[PDB]
């Protein structure tokens, strides 16, 4: 999940063939959503406790933004910890191309090329439209073709990501048998 | 009016099969 | 039709200018400030030509309220000498 | 014991309070009307006999109470005698400052008046913000005061 | 560095600030900016 | 402490009651090895209500880490609801004089 | 107007005391001026800390 | 000072740097603390209820 | 020289009448009772500097409102300036009662 | 185990630092305030406050944006928090929570002394509302002040 | 109720609906046991009680006391020491209603054993007080 | 104009910069004369020796 | 599943109709461990299993047999005497299947010691018998 | 919140929506202890750890060393 | 088509006349470019 | 528009009463 | 202290309360409001 992983980029403009575009922002907060949407954004359990030593490690930034002027006082994150899988390394930051930044609901006239290259593996470019969505790479979430009667119809569910010692101490003895 | 109310109840449970069988 | 709309409504004369300053503009406007500060350093405050004789000391034009600041060698915030805009440098 | 101090020329400790005296224009009674309306809304009338500034209030505003609204548009006194044929300055309606006074119907009062509503409770523009001094500038061109996004997600 | 741009990106643009320039000198008096005005066919030209 | 130490801006302490209510001035940073140190609280309110004694504030309510006590070694003073008319005519005359 | 957003960088964009206000000052070190002693008279008599 | 004491010496040097630039030129201006005599009081009064 | 514009090794101000002392290696706020020999008084005195003079087999150094606290009626502990003493620890506790 | 112990302790000390994460930077005018005056009959007008929260916008021939704004205790709402508070009464407890966002509080009763308590994964507004509903109290928010009545 | 395949939007909303209560209860709750380390052991009340510091909190904010537990009635064991691991139930749910154990860490170490599974090692570093009333 | 530790910041760091084998040739004398303008460019002082 | 601020109403329901089995498996179930109050210690069978008095039934029903818990599997400890108050786990949250442990109350009071800590104070009111195989 | 006997549809799925996420986190935990039958109690660690069979495995994989 | 570490981005390119003409009154730019350059307000100016 | 917007949820909403009502 | 107002902010609800108050004085005898009645005209000039 990279900002830059869609190797085929496939461009459409809004003055052919598109007959609906819906686009949408939405502020981020953990009142909403599920518990694994505030995990991916800044709310997590920095703090653990590892078994052995009990030395009550930290395992990430604490990203303490909008919650208030103390940050000195709470922790903001949750009550389980995330299960780690590495021997030693830590669980890897959320990627962010995960977070979707804005929405866009795209419902247009289906064609030969918006058939075979409008996959979620390609990128989006929406051309002759407002200044922010121009220019920029738009990951497809879903597309669906319906047919109804003799008329083919698309509709394109994409987004943006906001996303970028000389040797051991002691060994017990030896015996050493020249053979 | 009872008619569309049970048709509009009908389009919601279909919408709602879609949805079960939209997401992996 | 925003230009006549703003030119139309007074100014606030403590806020941001209607015009917003350009570089140019900003040069003239470090050169007025710097050409009135040589002029009245005498009667500056002792804090003001205290800082003003430091050779890392530097002023802070705001590009669009026109407010000019001195600040000292660390950075921190030290005065204000008045507010240039478009034309006149009005010193406070 | 008793410390000596002899003349100085300028300290910093004098500059805290050589700040006394303040020449501001703030609400008062001699600082009510600050604005004045130019020409693009006036109408230049001529004083005819059995001509009073409540007719011209009645005629052109509409209201009878209205006239002090032309009076301070002329810095005249109602009571002075004005000649015939002197040219006033009446304001039009449809040019004017809506005075309609502004309220606050759910408060902890119940309801006040606010002039502004700027400096009222209803500002909201410290409201969870974050100082950092970048924030600040942002303030000053657009005023916003809570972000969209808080995440990290690199 | 780069090389500064010489010419100006939008002159009407231009013609704009300089009038509201002249709002700013005047103190709010010149106030009048179309093609009717006084200081407009000075300043486009 | 092996390190220093810091009570936050804003820090909020009061009385055994609890309606009487401080708040730290700034942070306050206790050097590495030192225990026991002072900083100056304001109080929640305007009014006269707010002079108190010494000894007289010694709850915080959040429990900070290593934090043992707290109390008030000066009387809290200059606590007023406005100052007097007179006061206020004295002050404008002196200006002028 | 009010869905475009951009965001400029730590250190390439803004000096990175931008993004940071005074009133969370850094947590600082300092010598512990509280270091046992050892007054046996048999050699230095710093303990603790260091 | 501001507690109601005699002057901290600090408060003293303060006071001294305030007014420096302020006195006549060739004066000389002499700060020192103030003192305080104590009060006590003895009352006998009769009380309305 | 010591007055009260010296700091403890606790970051307060020394008050040189208060019943405090300076210890080599106890922590900050341990609660000392000095016994002094000669007239079987004790006191308690709170740990909070560190001390300067080092010598020798000197665990403690008292403030003088504490070596004042030690005083008795024809026992006066200022007079002797050297004084043997017997140092425990003691700390704030419940009671032990009959079991209930 | 003595050095472990103290490994333990010098880590215990060195965890509790400022090692959060900076402000994020994000030139934009989304977040801004949302003011209205309305009247119905030009004898009075009515004024409220509101914080600009999303926005949407149909592009295709009819021009649409659609704007949302709401109260400022959604801004007590966004960040989950763990803390915990120590004798402290209702109305302390409101105050140093409205202090950390700049919000005023109204609160005429004092409420009763809360002795131990902690906010385990919770939001500000959610602990106020619990805190709030056990002592039989109500919030409110107007422009920028919450009130709290019972 | 069984909400099998063949369901309808409302019939799914209500098993949801009775369904999410229990998960409400555990909404600011404490669910499992903790490890935590110990921070103050010093009970001035006498009931052998321990400070803890929870990674929750991160070691920003000081914890509740919390309570022992034992095997027996009448047994009194030593106390964990500062800096060290013990974990913790929460009655109720209730972070003020916590009671601890001690484990096996490394500032509590293994004790050394001939044979680990039926040896018995136990070291006391106080005193050792053993009243038996019969035989 | 400066604190004595503002001063001795600011001469350390004039100093470093000058000494900076970048603005050093090799085998070219050190001139005092150019040392005492250095420091003399920090401002708020007056050279003694 | 990242349900994030672009939801639709459909996608919050499908959310909710998937996380919410864990509730349900845990209705009817005994999610915390609990207090209780000892109130039969006399087990017939012999295993050492002793009735509670817990707080949800409210002393009005007696409950079921509560088997104990060991640190070392060959200690038989002496069990809570009546009105002794102890911690109870159900085992996979069966309020049948309830294991417990004492804990230090006033019942239960803390023996005395000279340094709470360290110390280790223990009294049996019955016999005690140690046998040892090896050394 | 309260939600009471006259609620609309949209509130009962919001209060479902928020009062979830305790029973999202328990996916995939283990809410209840368990009880286990030893099988392994040799440590190579030397700290004293022992090897379960738990019933939710039914015994046919092993499991992680578990602390005492 | 231009690649970056943020992602890609559509260019417009072409010569600076038409570049201009077409980006008069700052129509195709978006308002986040123009406050983005404003940030920085308060300049550093050097006194001699 | 709105208007049946509207007479949307109030079928909705008594549809899911309708369910409440239909269930044990 | 802040300068007091002159003027009065409504001079019609100045004469509503002038008439308001013919009926609290009367005892609510005095009920008409309208330019009709006997003390309107009084009021309003």
């Amino acid at each position: 999940i990279t900002v830059n992983a869609k190797k085929l980029n496939y461009t459409i403009s809004v003055v052919d063939n598109v007959k609906s575009l819906i686009v949408t922002d939405q502020a981020q907060t953990d009142a909403t959503g599920s518990s694994q949407k505030i995990e991916h954004y800044g709310g997590r359990m920095t703090t653990v406790v590892d078994a052995d030593s009990g030395s009550l490690i930290k395992v990430d930034k604490d990203n303490k933004r909008e919650a208030g002027s103390a940050a000195r006082t709470f922790t903001t994150g949750v009550d389980v910890p995330q299960p780690q899988i590495q021997k030693q390394y830590s669980n890897p930051r959320p990627e962010g191309a995960s977070v979707k930044e804005f929405q866009l609901q795209l419902e247009l006239h289906t064609s030969q090329s918006d058939l075979e290259n409008l996959t979620p593996d390609t990128a989006l470019y929406i051309e002759n439209t407002l200044p922010f969505i121009v220019g920029k790479s738009w990951f497809i979430e879903s597309v669906r073709h319906s047919f109804s009667e003799g008329i083919f119809t698309s509709q394109v569910s994409a987004y943006i990501p906001v996303a970028p010692s000389q040797g051991v101490g002691k060994l017990p003895v030896y015996e050493i048998l020249s053979y | 009016p009872q008619a569309i109310a049970k048709q509009i109840a009908d389009i919601i449970n279909s919408q709602w099969q879609g949805t079960l069988t939209d997401y992996a | 039709e925003e230009a006549k709309k703003k030119v139309k409504v007074e100014t606030v004369q403590n806020g941001n200018l209607k015009k917003t300053l350009s570089e140019k503009q900003l040069i003239d406007g470090v050169k007025r400030v710097t050409e009135y500060l040589k002029k009245n350093i005498s009667f500056q405050p002792r804090t003001i030509q205290n800082i003003l004789s430091d050779p890392k000391s530097v002023i802070k034009i705001d590009k669009d309220t026109g407010q000019v600041s001195l600040f000292n060698g660390n950075g921190e915030f030290a005065a204000l000498v008045g507010t240039y805009n478009g034309d006149i440098f009005s010193p406070s | 014991t008793t410390q000596e101090f002899l003349s100085k020329n300028k300290t910093i400790e004098s500059e805290l309070l050589d700040l006394l005296i303040k020449p501001n224009t703030d609400d008062s009674i001699l600082t009510r009307n600050k604005q004045a309306i130019a020409d693009r809304d006036l109408f230049d009338i001529e004083w005819e006999p059995g001509q009073s500034l409540n007719k011209l209030a009645t005629e052109y505003l509409g209201d009878s109470f209205a006239w002090q609204i032309i009076a301070d548009a002329n810095g005249i006194d109602p009571t002075k005698e004005i000649d015939i044929g002197a040219g006033l300055k009446v304001p039009d309606q449809k040019a004017l400052e809506n005075s309609i006074k502004k309220f606050i119907v759910n408060s902890p009062t119940g309801k006040q008046l606010i002039s502004d509503a700027k400096q009222s409770i209803l500002n909201l523009i410290g409201v969870g913000d974050s100082n950092t001094e970048f924030s600040k500038t942002l303030k000053d061109c657009i005023g916003k005061v809570v972000n969209f996004s808080f995440d990290n997600t690199q | 560095l780069n090389a500064p741009q010489l010419v100006v990106d939008d002159y009407e643009q231009l013609i704009i600030d300089s009038l509201v320039h002249t709002n700013v000198v005047s103190n709010g008096e010149f106030t009048d900016l179309d093609a009717s005005g006084f200081m407009r066919p000075f300043a486009g030209t | 402490l092996s390190t220093d130490f810091i009570v936050p801006i804003n820090f909020q302490v009061s009385d055994l009651s609890g309606t009487l209510r401080f708040y730290t001035i700034g942070n306050l940073v206790i050097p590495a090895g030192a225990t026991f140190g002072t900083i100056e609280a304001i109080a929640e309110d305007i009014g006269e209500k707010y002079n108190v004694s010494a000894n007289f504030i010694d709850q915080y309510s959040t429990p900070l880490t290593y934090l043992q006590y707290v109390t008030n070694i000066r009387p809290a003073t200059n606590g007023r609801s406005g100052e007097t008319i007179d006061n206020l005519i004295e002050r404008c005359a002196q200006i002028i004089r | 107007k009010y869905i475009s957003t951009s965001y400029a960088q730590g250190g390439i964009d803004l000096p990175i005391d931008f993004l940071e206000n005074p009133d969370d000052a850094k947590d600082t070190n300092s010598a512990s001026t509280a270091t046992e002693v050892d007054s046996v008279g048999n050699g230095t008599v710093s303990r603790s800390g260091v | 000072d501001v507690n109601g004491n005699p002057a901290d010496p600090v408060t003293i040097s303060t006071v001294g740097a305030t007014l420096q630039p302020r006195i006549m030129l060739g004066t000389r201006l002499l700060i020192s603390p103030m003192e305080v005599l104590n009060i006590e009081l003895e009352l006998i009064a009769l009380s309305d209820s | 020289g010591f007055d009260s514009s010296d700091l403890t090794a606790n970051g307060e101000r020394f008050n040189p009448e208060g019943i405090t002392a300076a210890h080599e290696s106890l922590p900050f706020g341990t609660l000392v009772k000095v016994t002094w020999a000669v007239n079987n008084k004790s006191v308690v005195v709170r740990i909070n500097d560190r001390g300067a003079f080092v010598r020798l087999g000197r665990q403690i150094d008292l403030s003088y409102g504490a070596a004042k606290a030690l005083s008795s009626p024809g026992n006066d502990a200022i007079a002797a300036g050297l004084l043997t003493v017997k140092l425990e620890v003691v700390e704030l506790r419940t009671p032990i009662g009959e079991n209930l | 185990k003595e050095s472990a112990k103290n490994q333990i302790a010098e880590n215990l000390e060195k965890i509790k630092k400022n090692q959060k994460e900076l402000a994020t930077p994000e030139i934009s005018a989304k977040g801004t305030q949302i003011t209205l005056e309305v009247s119905i009959d030009r004898s009075a007008i009515a004024v409220f406050s509101f914080l600009h929260t999303g926005t949407k916008h149909n592009a295709i021939i009819s021009d649409t944006t659609t704007f949302t704004g709401q109260s400022v205790n959604w801004v007590l709402n966004r960040r989950v928090k763990n803390t915990r508070y120590t004798g402290v009464t209702l109305k302390g407890l409101a105050a140093t929570i409205t202090r950390q966002y700049g919000l005023d509080l109204d609160m005429s009763e004092e409420g009763e002394m809360i002795e131990n308590i902690s906010q385990v994964s919770q939001t500000d507004w959610q602990f106020l509302e619990k805190m709030t509903a056990i002592q039989g109290f109500g919030m409110r928010t107007v422009g920028k002040v919450l009130q709290i009545y019972k | 109720m069984i909400v099998d395949e063949f369901s309808s939007v409302y019939e799914c909303l209500l098993y949801c609906y009775k369904m999410v209560k229990r998960s409400e209860q555990l909404n600011g709750r404490r669910v499992f046991p903790i490890l935590s380390v110990v921070t103050n052991n010093n009970d001035p009340e006498g009931r052998r009680r321990v400070k803890i510091a929870d990674p929750l909190f991160g070691n920003l904010i000081e914890s509740n006391w919390i309570r022992p537990i034992r095997v027996s009635q009448n047994q009194d064991n030593p106390l964990p020491q500062i800096n060290q691991m013990v974990i913790v139930w929460f009655v109720d749910g209730d972070s003020e209603k916590g009671y601890y154990l001690p484990i096996i860490n490394d500032a509590n170490p293994s004790r050394e054993k001939d044979d680990p599974v039926n040896d018995s090692a136990v070291r006391i570093e106080g005193n050792n007080t053993i009243r038996i009333d019969k035989n | 104009s400066k604190t004595f530790q503002q001063l001795a910041d600011d001469i350390l760091e004039a100093l470093k910069v000058f000494f900076n084998p970048a603005n050093l040739t090799p085998g070219e004398p050190v001139l005092i004369e150019e040392v005492k303008f250095a420091i003399r460019s920090v401002g708020g002082l007056s050279i003694s020796y």
